[PDB]
C-alpha cells in the first residue's frame, strides 16, 4: 500500500512538534517519525488546523532535526489485532510479545478506546465468582460484572493478593443448577509500573500452577515509555471485551497499580498545558478514569461477563 | 567616546536602546541626559535590533529626545590594593570616609572562579572568638562556614560587631608556637538603615579595630543592584589578600535576607518565573557562589572563613532561606528569644547550635586536649538540667531526689554565669576554667563521658575564684 | 488516661489539619504559578508580534 | 557541522540563528571562547541553546558550532584511580595546566592520550564479530582491561595490529567495510547499554556492617536505600561501604555535596588500602566529584555517567557497586533546571517527571548475562536527605516504591550516640528469601535458625516496652527481666559497631554467626537457671558478661580461639551456681 | 412562564422518618444532599422517586454509574404506583447521560430535565425533579471554559459558575399556571465535594 | 538636604504605659503597628496626636474613612496643647484622601505629607508623622500595575514595592539642619494586612 510522508517541520519542543502542510491527518490520528540515523518513533496528532497540525511525541525528542525529519500516517485510529489464540502469551502492554514465541495472527482488528454501553442493552449482575478468600466470599462476595477495588498501602502484600486471586478464581455452576457444564473462565493480568524483580515474582507464580495456560498477561515495566502505561489497561480491556462478548468468556480483568497509571496522566497531561486540579493530577481525571472503570458489565442476550478488581495503593 | 542616542522606550527600571549590538552582555553603562546629571546602568539583553539597559537609581529626569548612552566597561571589575585596610566603602567601591581613593595594584572580576576540589586541604586550626558559648561548645575553624540564625529582635548587630572586634588566632598554643600570622576582617552590611550603620562606625572607630579592617556599607534606599553586588566585591578582596598575602581572613555578612529579597525585586523586574513561595528556582545556586568562595588550599598559607548572619522571616526553619543555607553550611548558631527576654546576653542557645567541624580543629597540639569531653559532659549535663526545671514547677522542688537538685542548680549556674558573659573578652583558657569549675558541682564520678586522668587533673576548683569578676 | 487520650487523640487531628494547610497554600501556589505564565504569554503576544 | 551566529543573549539562554540542520539535545560551542551548551529547542532557521558557563562578556555575532553528539562519556583504559566532575572532566589534569581556579573554557579529554597500553590482540583476520565480544586484553593495575566492539557495531575483521605498546586513539582493528576501531569509544548517558538476559540474584552483597548483613541483608544486584535526618550517619556508612565491601569495582557519586566533606573523601582515600590485594585502594574506585558551584548541569547528569561508567565495568564481567551520595540534593538541581525551563511544577515544587528519571536511573541495577555470554552484577545504594526528617517527601516516597532494601536511620539513637543509628523495626528486606541458600553452604547450616531467633528476641523486648515505662525494670518478674537483660546485651553487643575503631570497623560472617551463638546459649543457661531458681541479681554479676562484651574488638584470627574458650566457659560459670 | 408564583404550606411526602420529620421539605421547596461516596445520596434519591406522593417523577443522571440507570429500567415496571394503582414506570421520566458518554452532553441532560419537568407543570400536575450529581455539570464548565482559555476563579471553576446553580434552583416552585391550576416542581439536587 | 545626622537618645513620649515602657521609640525612630481591622489602630495614633510632646503634628488619611477627619476637625479646635495652651488644632496639618477619593492621588498625599514635615523639621521643631495606612499606597500601587500589563511580585504588587517604603522610612531622623539649628522627625506607620 502506498504511504505518505510529511517534510513540513517548522517547530521543535519539548514533547511537541508542528508539521505545516498536514491538512489530510485526522484529528487523533496515529503517525510515526523517522529521522535521519532511520530510527522509528511514535506519535498522536491532539490538534489539527489550518496552518499547521500539531503532533506529541510518544518518547523523548533526541536526535531530531528541521531537515531530515519526515512524519507519515499508519492509522486513523489505534487498533490492537486479537485472537483466541493469545491465551497463554505475555505482552509488553502494546502488542510486542515477550515470550519469545512467534507474533499472533490476528482475526479482527479493534479500536482500544471501545464504545460505551447503552443503559438498555444491560443486565442486572446475579451471579457470584469464588475467590478462594472467606473474608471476601461470605461477606463482600465479588458479582459477575462488578468493579471492586482493593485498597493497600505502601507495605501491605497486595502483589502476592493479586497472584492468589488470580490463582483460585472459579465460578462454580454446581450450585446454580443450570447443568454441571463448562462455562469457560479467563484471567486478564495487566500490571504497569512493576519492577523487575516484581515481574520475575509474577512469571513464576504463574508458570508454576499452571495458571498460564487460561491467562493473557499485559506488563509494563518502569522504565518504559509513559505513554505504554497509558495504552497498557486499554488494550487489557478491549481483549476482555472481545472474549467475553465473543466467545462467551467470563473473564476477569485485574489492573496492579492504579497510581503508577495516576502518575504517568499527570506527566502526559503537562503538554496540553492545562490549569491543575486538587494536587496537580489533571482536571479531567475523572472522565479519563470512568473511561476504564465503565467497560465492565453484562448485557442482555448473551452469555459472557467482564469483572475487574482494580488495586491501588492510598498515598 | 561612542555614544547611542537611539532610546525607543523607557518604563519604569528598563529602557531600550537601537542600534547597540556592539555592546557586550553584562556591560556597565553611563546614562546621560540633557540637564548633566549621569547614572548608571547594566546590559540584561543584547539582540539584533535593540538592547535592554538596567538603570540604577529613579528614571525621573530621562526623556527620549535628548537621552544618551556610553560604555564605561565590559566587566564590572574591583581595583584591590593593601593600602584598603582602614578604608570604608558604600559596595561598589567608591570611599564614603572622605579619603582620596586608592591606586589599584591590580583590577580583578567581581565574579568568582570556583575552586578546584582536588586543590583544597582539610582545615586544621581553630579561631578564638572570645565568646564561650562558641569557643567551648561550637568551636570555629579557619576555612569553616558557619551561620548564625537570629530572629526579628534579636541583637545580631551586636555579636557581629563583638566578634568582629574580638577575633584573633592563637598561635601559641598551635604546634611548637609557630610564627606570626597576618589577620583581616573583611565586614559586610546589606540593606541596613542609619541607625546601623552609626553603630557600626562608632563601634569599629572607638577600639582601633578600623586599623585591620575593610567596610562595605550598603544602606536601604540604596539601589538593590548594589545590594547583589556587595558580597561579590568582599569576598574578592578576602580572596585577593588570603591567597595573595597569606592573610587569615574573617568575612561577616549581616543580612542575607536582605540580599534574597534583593534578587526576588530583580528577578521579578527581568520578567522571569519565580519557583518555591515566590522565591527564583535558582537561589540554591546563587547562594553557593557565595558561600562555597570561604575554605584554605593546599600550598597557601592564607585562608577565608566566612560567618553569614540571617533573620528567619517569622522564627521558621523550613523557610527557603534558612533551609537552603543549611544545605551548603557546616552547620548554625541559633539565637533564643527565651534567653534573650531573660535578660541574658549574649543569647546563644547551645541545644541546636552544632559546629560540623569541631573535631578537626581541636585536641591535643592545638588548644587543651580536654576540650571535646568537657563540651559534651556540659552538653549532656543542661540537657538533663533543662528538663528537671520543667519537672519542678509540677512536683516541686522537694519531690526530686537531690541528684536532680545539683543538676537543676547546674542548669541555673550555666545559665548565670557561662552564656550570660556580657562585653567581656575570655580566652579560652579562661572558658575552659570555668567550665571546669561548672562541672565541680556535679558529684565526682557522675561525669561518665570524662576520661580518669583530666578528672584527677582538673576537678576541685570552686567556682567562686571568678567572684573577682563574674 | 491523659497520657493515652493526648496520643491517640488530639495529635492525629493537630496533624491532620497541617497536612490539609499545607496542601491548601501549595494549590494557591500552583494557581498563581500558572496566572503569572499566562500574563507572560500575553507579554509576548503584543510587542514582539504585531507590526 | 553546522555552523552558526549569536543573535540575541539573554543570560544563560543563547538564540543562533543559521543553525538549520541541527539535531535536538546536541553539544554546542558557544562564542569564541568555546562554552559548551545543549540545544532545547528548534524553530526554523533558528536554535536555543543553553549555556553551562556564564556569558558575561559575549557579544552579538560571535560564531556557534554544533557537534553533533549528545552528551556522552568516553569509555576505556584510564578511568580508574581517576577523579572526575558531573560531565567527565580530569580535576588533576586540569590543575596542571590552570592552577587554583577552574577558568572557564578550558579543554582537556576525559581519558590520557600520551600513556601507552600493552596490547594483546585476541582475533584474527577472517573472524566475523557482533556488538559486545572480546577483541583483546590491556593489563591496568591488577586487572586485564578488555577490548570490547561498540555494541552496534557488527562486520568481519580484515587487519589486526601486532602486539606491542599503543596509545588509545590507535586503530587496533579495521573491519571489512572501512570501519575502524579503536581501544575506546563513546556511549550517550540517557541510553541504557544492551544485555542479553536478566537474572535472579542468589548472592550476598557483604558490606562489613553487622546488622546490614544479618538483619537486612541484600543480594549482590539490587537496590537500596537509606534515608535519615541530619548527623544520622548517612556519609560514614557510605564511605564504610566504599572501605570494606567485596565488589570488584567501586564507583563514588558526589552531587552538591559540601567542599570541606568532599575535600575530606578527597584526602582520606589516597591514604587507605585495598583489604582484598593490601595495594592502594583508589586503585579500584572512580571518584565523581561535585560541590555545590560548578554548574546545575554537571550536577544534574552526575548519577547518569557514574551508571554509565558503572555499566560499562558490569560488561566486562566484574561486579560493581555504585553509592550515590545525598540524591536529594541530584533532585534540587532537577528542580532548579525544570524551573529554568517553566515546567509547571508538581507538589512540593518538583517536576511531575521526578519518578519517572529515579525510576530510570535505579532500574539499570541487577544481575545480568551480557553480550559477552559473561556474567556481571551492578549494585546500586542510594542516601536520601528528607528536609525535616519525615519521610512523606516526594523524594523518600518514589525511592520507596522501587527499591528492594530500606536501610531507614532514626534521630533517637544518633542523640544517644547509638551508632548504626538503624531502626530495626521500621526497616525492611526483600532478599532473605533468596539468599537463605546460600548462608547454610557458606557460613552455618543453622543460620537462619540463629537470625530468626535473634529476630524474636529483639522482638520480645519490643512488646515489654510499655512494661519498663511504667514500673522500674528490677519491679518485672525474672523470667521478663532475663529478656529485657538479654535485649540490652544484643543491642549494646551486637548491633552497636565502631566505625573509627580499628578493629570493630569490619565484621565478617563467621565472627557475627558466633557472636549469636553465645549470646543464644548465654540465654538458653540462663533460662534453665531460672527454671530451677535462683535470683536474677546473681546472673548478671557473672563475668562471662564481660567476655561477650569484649567480643566486638578481638581481632579477626584471634576470635575462633576466643569463641572456643567463651563456649565452655559460659557452661563452666553457669554449672558453678545453685 | 408563569402567572404567579405562592407560598408553598404542603408537605412534600418522603416516606422517610428523619427526612418527613426532622427537616421537611415543601411542595415548591428546593433541597441539597452532599455527601461523599458510599453515603447514600443515590438510594435516598431512588427511595424519594419510588414512595413520594409527586404525580410525576423526572429522574436525571448527569454523569453517574450505568448500572444505577439499568436498576431503574429493570425494577421500576414490576412495582406500583402508590397512588393510582398501575405500574411505576408510566410515571417516570428517565434522563440519562452516564459517565463515559460525551462530557459536554451533562449540561443539556440538566437543562432537558427541568425544561420537562416545567412543562408538566403547567398541566397541573405536581412533579418532584431530582439531579443524580451537579458536580459533574460544573465539571463539565470548567472543561468547556478551559477550552475558551478564560480565567479559572476558584480550582478551575469559571467565575460565573453561581450564576448557572441560581438559575436551575430558581424554576422550582408552586405556581398558578396561564391556565389557571395550579402546579410545583420540587429540585432535589446531590453534591459530590 | 541636611548637615549631618545624630544619633538618638531622647524618648519620644506618647501617653501610653505599654508604649512609652516596654516598648519605647526614639525621638528620631520609626515605628509600626500592624492589625486586624477593629484592633485599634486609629484610636492609638489619634491619642498619639493629642498627647505627645511633638511640636508639630501631620496627619496622613491615606485611604480611610471620612468620619474620623470630621472627628478630628471638630474635636481638636476644643483641645488644649500640653506645652502651650492654646488650641490642639493650631499645631496640626491634616492631609486627607478617603477611600472614595480617586485613587491615583493616594501615592502623592504620603510624599506630600513627608515634604511638609521634612519643611518644618528645617526650622528646628520636632515634628510626629502618622501615616493611616500603607496597605492603602501598596494596593493603589498594585491597581495601577495591572493597567500597564506588567508581571508582577507575590501577591500582585509591582516589584519595586519594597523601595519605595524603605525611600519613605529612611526620610525620618534626628539631623543638624543647614542653618544650624537641630530638628527630627519621627514616622509612626500603621499596616492593615
Ligand atoms: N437507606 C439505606 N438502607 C440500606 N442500605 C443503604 C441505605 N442507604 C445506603 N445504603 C447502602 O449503602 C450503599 C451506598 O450506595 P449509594 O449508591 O447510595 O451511594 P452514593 O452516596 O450515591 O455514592 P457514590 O457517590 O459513590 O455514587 C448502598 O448501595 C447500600 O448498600
Ligand atoms: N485605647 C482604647 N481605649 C478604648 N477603646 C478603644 C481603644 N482602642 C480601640 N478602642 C475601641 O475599639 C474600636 C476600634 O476601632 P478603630 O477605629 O480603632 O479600628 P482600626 O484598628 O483603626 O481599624 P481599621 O483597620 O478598620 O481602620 C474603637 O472604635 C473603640 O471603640
Ligand atoms: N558508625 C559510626 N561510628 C562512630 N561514629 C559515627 C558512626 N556513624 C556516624 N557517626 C557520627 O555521626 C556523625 C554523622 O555525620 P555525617 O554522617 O558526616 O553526616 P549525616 O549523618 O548528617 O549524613 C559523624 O560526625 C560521626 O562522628
Ligand atoms: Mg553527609
Ligand atoms: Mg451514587
Ligand atoms: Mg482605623
Amino acid at each position: 500500500l502506498l504511504k505518505k510522508e510529511y517534510t513540513g517541520i517548522t517547530y521543535i519542543s519539548g514533547p511537541l512538534l508542528f508539521v505545516e502542510n498536514a491538512k489530510d491527518l485526522a484529528y487523533g490520528a496515529i503517525v510515526d517519525i523517522k529521522d535521519g540515523t532511520g530510527r522509528v518513533r511514535g506519535g498522536q496528532v491532539i490538534e489539527v488546523s489550518e496552518e499547521y497540525a500539531v503532533i506529541q511525541v510518544f518518547e523523548e525528542t533526541t536526535g531530531l532535526d528541521l531537515a531530515t525529519t519526515s512524519v507519515s500516517l499508519v492509522e486513523d485510529v489505534a487498533r490492537l489485532g486479537v485472537s483466541k489464540e493469545m491465551l497463554g502469551r505475555r505482552f509488553n502492554g502494546i502488542g510486542k510479545p515477550i515470550d519469545g514465541l512467534p507474533p499472533i495472527t490476528p482475526e479482527k482488528r479493534l479500536p482500544i478506546t471501545g464504545l460505551p454501553l447503552n443503559p438498555v442493552a444491560r443486565r442486572k449482575p446475579e451471579q457470584f465468582i469464588q475467590t478462594g478468600i472467606s473474608t471476601i466470599d461470605v461477606m463482600n462476595t465479588l458479582v459477575r460484572g462488578q468493579k471492586l477495588p482493593i485498597f493497600s498501602g505502601s507495605g501491605l502484600p497486595a502483589n502476592e493478593i493479586a497472584a492468589q486471586i488470580a490463582r483460585q478464581a472459579t465460578v462454580r455452576p454446581d450450585l446454580s443448577g443450570e447443568g454441571e457444564k463448562e462455562e469457560p473462565f479467563a484471567v486478564v493480568f495487566a500490571a504497569m509500573g512493576i519492577t523487575q524483580r516484581e515481574l520475575s515474582y509474577f512469571i513464576q507464580e504463574f508458570e508454576r500452577t499452571g495458571a498460564l495456560s487460561r491467562s493473557v498477561l499485559f506488563l509494563n515495566k518502569a522504565d518504559d515509555p509513559t505513554i505504554e502505561r497509558i495504552l497498557t489497561p486499554r488494550m487489557a480491556l478491549t481483549v476482555a471485551e472481545y472474549l467475553a462478548f465473543e466467545h462467551d468468556y467470563h473473564v476477569l480483568v485485574i489492573l496492579t497499580d492504579m497510581t503508577n497509571y495516576c502518575e504517568a496522566l499527570r506527566e502526559i497531561g503537562a503538554a496540553r498545558e492545562e490549569i491543575p486540579g486538587r494536587r496537580g493530577y489533571p482536571g479531567y481525571m475523572y472522565t479519563d478514569l470512568a473511561t476504564i472503570y465503565e467497560r465492565a458489565g453484562v448485557v442482555e442476550g448473551k452469555k459472557g461477563s467482564v469483572t475487574q478488581i482494580p488495586i491501588l495503593s492510598m498515598p | 567616546k561612542k555614544e547611542y542616542t537611539g532610546i525607543t522606550y523607557i518604563s519604569g527600571p528598563l529602557l531600550f536602546v537601537e542600534n547597540a549590538k556592539d555592546l557586550a552582555y553584562g556591560a556597565i553603562v553611563d546614562i546621560k541626559d540633557g540637564t548633566g546629571r549621569v547614572r548608571g546602568g547594566q546590559v540584561i539583553e543584547v539582540s539584533e535590533e535593540y538592547a535592554v539597559i538596567q538603570v540604577f537609581e529613579e528614571t525621573t529626569g530621562l526623556d527620549l529626545a535628548t537621552t544618551s548612552v556610553s560604555l564605561v566597561e565590559d566587566v564590572a571589575r574591583l581595583g584591590v590594593s593593601k593600602e584598603m585596610l582602614g578604608r570604608r566603602f558604600n559596595g561598589i567601591g567608591k570611599p564614603i570616609d572622605g579619603l582620596p581613593p586608592i591606586t589599584p595594584e591590580k583590577r580583578l572580576p567581581i565574579t568568582g572562579l570556583p575552586l578546584n576540589p582536588v586543590a583544597r586541604r582539610k582545615p586544621e586550626q581553630f579561631i578564638q572568638t572570645g565568646i564561650s558559648t562558641i569557643d567551648v561548645m561550637n568551636t570555629l575553624v579557619r576555612g569553616q562556614k558557619l551561620p548564625i540564625f537570629s530572629g526579628s529582635g534579636l541583637p545580631a548587630n551586636e555579636i557581629a560587631a563583638q566578634i568582629a572586634r574580638q577575633a584573633t588566632v592563637r598561635p601559641d598554643l598551635s604546634g611548637e608556637g609557630e610564627k606570626e600570622e597576618p589577620f583581616a576582617v573583611v565586614f559586610a552590611a546589606m540593606g541596613i538603615t542609619q541607625r546601623e550603620l552609626s553603630y557600626f562606625i562608632q563601634e569599629f572607630e572607638r577600639t582601633g579595630a578600623l586599623s585591620r579592617s575593610v567596610l562595605f556599607l550598603n544602606k536601604a534606599d540604596d539601589p538593590t543592584i548594589e545590594r547583589i553586588l556587595t558580597p561579590r566585591m568582599a569576598l574578592t578582596v578576602a580572596e585577593y589578600l588570603a591567597f595573595e598575602h597569606d592573610y587569615h581572613v574573617l568575612v561577616i555578612l549581616t543580612d542575607m535576607t536582605n540580599y534574597c529579597e534583593a534578587l526576588r525585586e530583580i528577578g521579578a523586574a527581568r520578567e522571569e518565573i519565580p519557583g518555591r513561595r515566590g522565591y527564583p528556582g535558582y537561589m540554591y545556586t546563587d547562594l553557593a557562589t557565595i558561600y562555597e568562595r570561604a575554605g584554605v588550599v593546599e600550598g597557601k598559607k592564607g585562608s577565608v572563613t566566612q560567618i553569614p548572619i540571617l533573620s528567619m522571616p517569622d522564627d521558621d526553619r523550613t523557610h527557603p532561606i534558612p533551609d537552603l543555607t543549611g544545605y551548603i553550611t557546616e552547620g548554625q548558631i541559633q539565637l533564643s528569644r527565651e534567653l534573650h527576654r531573660k535578660g541574658i546576653y549574649p543569647p546563644i542557645d547551645p541545644l541546636p547550635s552544632l559546629s560540623r567541624l569541631m573535631n578537626n580543629g581541636v585536641g591535643k597540639g592545638k588548644t587543651r586536649e580536654d576540650h571535646k569531653q568537657v563540651s559534651d559532659q556540659l552538653y549532656s549535663a543542661y540537657a538533663n538540667g533543662v528538663d528537671i526545671r520543667k519537672l519542678v514547677a509540677i512536683i516541686g522542688e522537694d519531690a526530686l531526689t537531690e541528684n536532680d537538685r545539683r543538676y537543676l542548680q547546674f542548669a541555673d549556674a550555666f545559665e548565670r554565669f557561662f552564656i550570660n558573659q556580657g562585653q567581656q573578652n575570655r580566652s579560652i583558657e579562661e572558658s575552659l576554667q570555668i567550665a571546669w569549675a561548672l562541672l565541680s558541682m556535679l558529684p565526682q564520678g557522675e561525669l561518665k563521658r570524662i576520661s580518669k586522668d583530666h578528672i584527677g587533673k582538673y576537678y576541685g576548683q570552686k567556682l567562686e575564684e571568678i567572684w573577682g569578676a563574674p | 488516661r491523659r497520657v493515652n487520650a493526648l496520643e491517640q487523640v488530639v495529635i492525629p487531628g493537630i496533624r491532620a489539619q497541617i497536612r490539609f494547610i499545607q496542601q491548601v497554600l501549595e494549590q494557591r501556589e500552583r494557581e498563581d504559578t500558572f496566572r503569572l505564565k499566562r500574563i507572560k504569554g500575553k507579554i509576548e503576544a503584543r510587542e514582539a508580534e504585531e507590526e | 557541522m553546522i555552523q552558526g551566529v549569536i543573535q540575541k543573549i539573554a543570560g544563560p539562554a543563547v538564540i543562533a540563528k543559521g543553525m538549520l540542520g541541527a539535531r535536538m539535545y546536541d553539544i554546542c560551542k558557544v562564542g569564541e571562547e568555546g562554552l559548551v551548551g545543549e540545544i532545547i529547542r528548534l524553530d526554523g532557521d533558528t536554535a536555543f541553546v543553553q549555556v553551562y558557563e556564564d556569558t558575561s562578556g559575549l557579544k552579538v555575532g560571535e560564531p556557534v558550532v554544533s557537534t553533533g553528539l549528545p552528551l556522552a562519556v568516553e569509555l576505556g583504559p584510564g578511568m580508574l584511580n581517576g577523579i572526575y566532575d558531573g560531565i567527565q572532566r580530569p580535576l588533576e589534569r586540569i590543575r596542571e595546566k590552570t592552577g587554583i581556579y577552574i577558568t572557564r573554557g578550558v579543554v582537556v579529554h576525559a581519558l590520557d592520550r600520551e600513556k601507552k597500553w600493552a596490547w594483546t590482540p585476541m582475533v584474527k583476520p577472517g573472524d566475523e564479530v557482533r556488538g559486545g565480544m572480546v577483541l583483546g586484553t590491556v593489563p591496568e593495575f591488577g586487572f586485564t582491561h578488555k577490548i570490547l566492539v561498540p555494541p552496534d557495531v557488527r562486520g568481519r575483521v580484515k587487519e589486526v595490529k601486532p602486539a606491542g605498546e599503543y596509545t588509545v586513539e590507535e586503530p587496533v582493528v579495521v573491519l571489512e567495510d572501512g570501519t575502524e576501531l579503536k581501544m575506546y569509544h563513546t556511549w550517550p548517558v540517557r541510553r541504557a547499554r544492551p544485555v542479553q538476559r536478566k537474572l535472579d540474584p542468589n548472592t550476598p552483597f557483604l558490606t562489613g556492617m553487622r546488622i546490614l548483613d544479618v538483619l537486612f541483608p541484600v543480594a549482590m544486584g539490587g537496590t537500596a536505600a537509606i534515608p535519615g535526618p541530619f548527623g544520622s550517619g548517612k556519609t560514614v556508612t557510605q564511605q564504610s561501604l566504599a572501605k570494606w565491601s567485596n565488589a570488584d569495582v567501586v564507583v563514588y557519586v558526589g552531587c552538591g555535596e559540601r567542599g570541606n566533606e568532599m575535600t575530606d573523601v578527597l584526602v582520606e582515600f589516597p591514604e587507605l588500602t585495598d583489604p582484598k590485594t593490601g595495594g592502594p585502594l583508589m586503585h579500584r574506585t572512580v571518584l565523581i566529584a561535585n560541590t555545590s558551584n560548578m554548574p546545575v548541569a554537571a550536577r544534574e547528569a552526575s548519577i547518569y555517567v557514574g551508571v554509565t561508567i558503572a555499566e560499562y565495568f558490569r560488561d566486562q564481567g566484574f561486579s560493581v557497586a555504585l553509592m550515590a551520595d545525598s540524591t536529594s540534593r541530584w533532585a534540587e538541581a532537577l528542580r532548579e533546571i525544570s524551573s529554568r525551563l517553566e515546567e509547571m511544577p508538581a507538589e512540593e515544587g518538583y517536576p511531575p517527571y521526578l519518578a519517572a528519571r529515579l525510576a530510570a536511573f535505579y532500574e539499570r541495577a541487577g544481575k545480568v548475562i551480557t553480550l559477552g555470554g559473561e556474567e556481571g552484577a551492578v549494585t546500586i545504594v542510594g542516601a536520601v536527605s528528607p528536609p525535616g526528617g519525615d519521610m512523606s517527601e516526594p523524594v523518600t516516597q518514589s525511592t520507596l516504591r522501587i527499591v528492594g532494601a530500606f536501610w531507614r536511620l532514626d534521630a533517637s539513637l544518633a542523640f544517644r550516640r547509638h551508632f548504626p543509628a538503624i531502626n530495626w523495626n521500621g526497616s525492611y528486606s526483600l532478599f532473605t528469601s533468596a539468599l537463605d541458600p546460600w548462608y547454610r553452604e557458606n557460613v552455618a547450616e543453622d543460620y537462619p535458625e540463629l537470625r530468626d531467633a535473634i529476630s524474636e528476641l529483639l522482638q520480645r523486648e519490643a512488646g515489654l516496652q510499655e512494661i519498663v515505662q511504667l514500673v522500674g525494670p528490677d519491679a518485672l518478674q525474672d523470667a521478663e527481666r532475663l529478656v529485657i537483660e538479654v535485649g540490652r546485651i544484643i543491642r549494646e553487643d551486637f548491633l552497636q559497631q565502631n566505625a573509627y575503631h580499628e578493629v570493630d570497623a569490619y565484621c565478617s560472617m563467621k565472627k557475627a554467626y558466633g557472636i549469636m551463638k553465645m549470646i543464644l546459649a548465654f540465654y538458653k543457661e540462663a533460662e534453665a537457671a531460672i527454671k530451677r531458681g535462683v535470683s536474677i541479681d546473681e546472673i548478671l554479676q557473672l563475668p562471662v558478661l564481660e567476655r561477650i562484651g569484649r567480643a566486638r574488638y578481638v581481632s579477626e584470627e584471634e576470635f575462633p580461639a576466643y569463641f572456643e574458650e567463651a563456649m565452655k566457659e559460659i557452661q563452666g560459670a553457669f554449672k558453678a551456681l545453685a
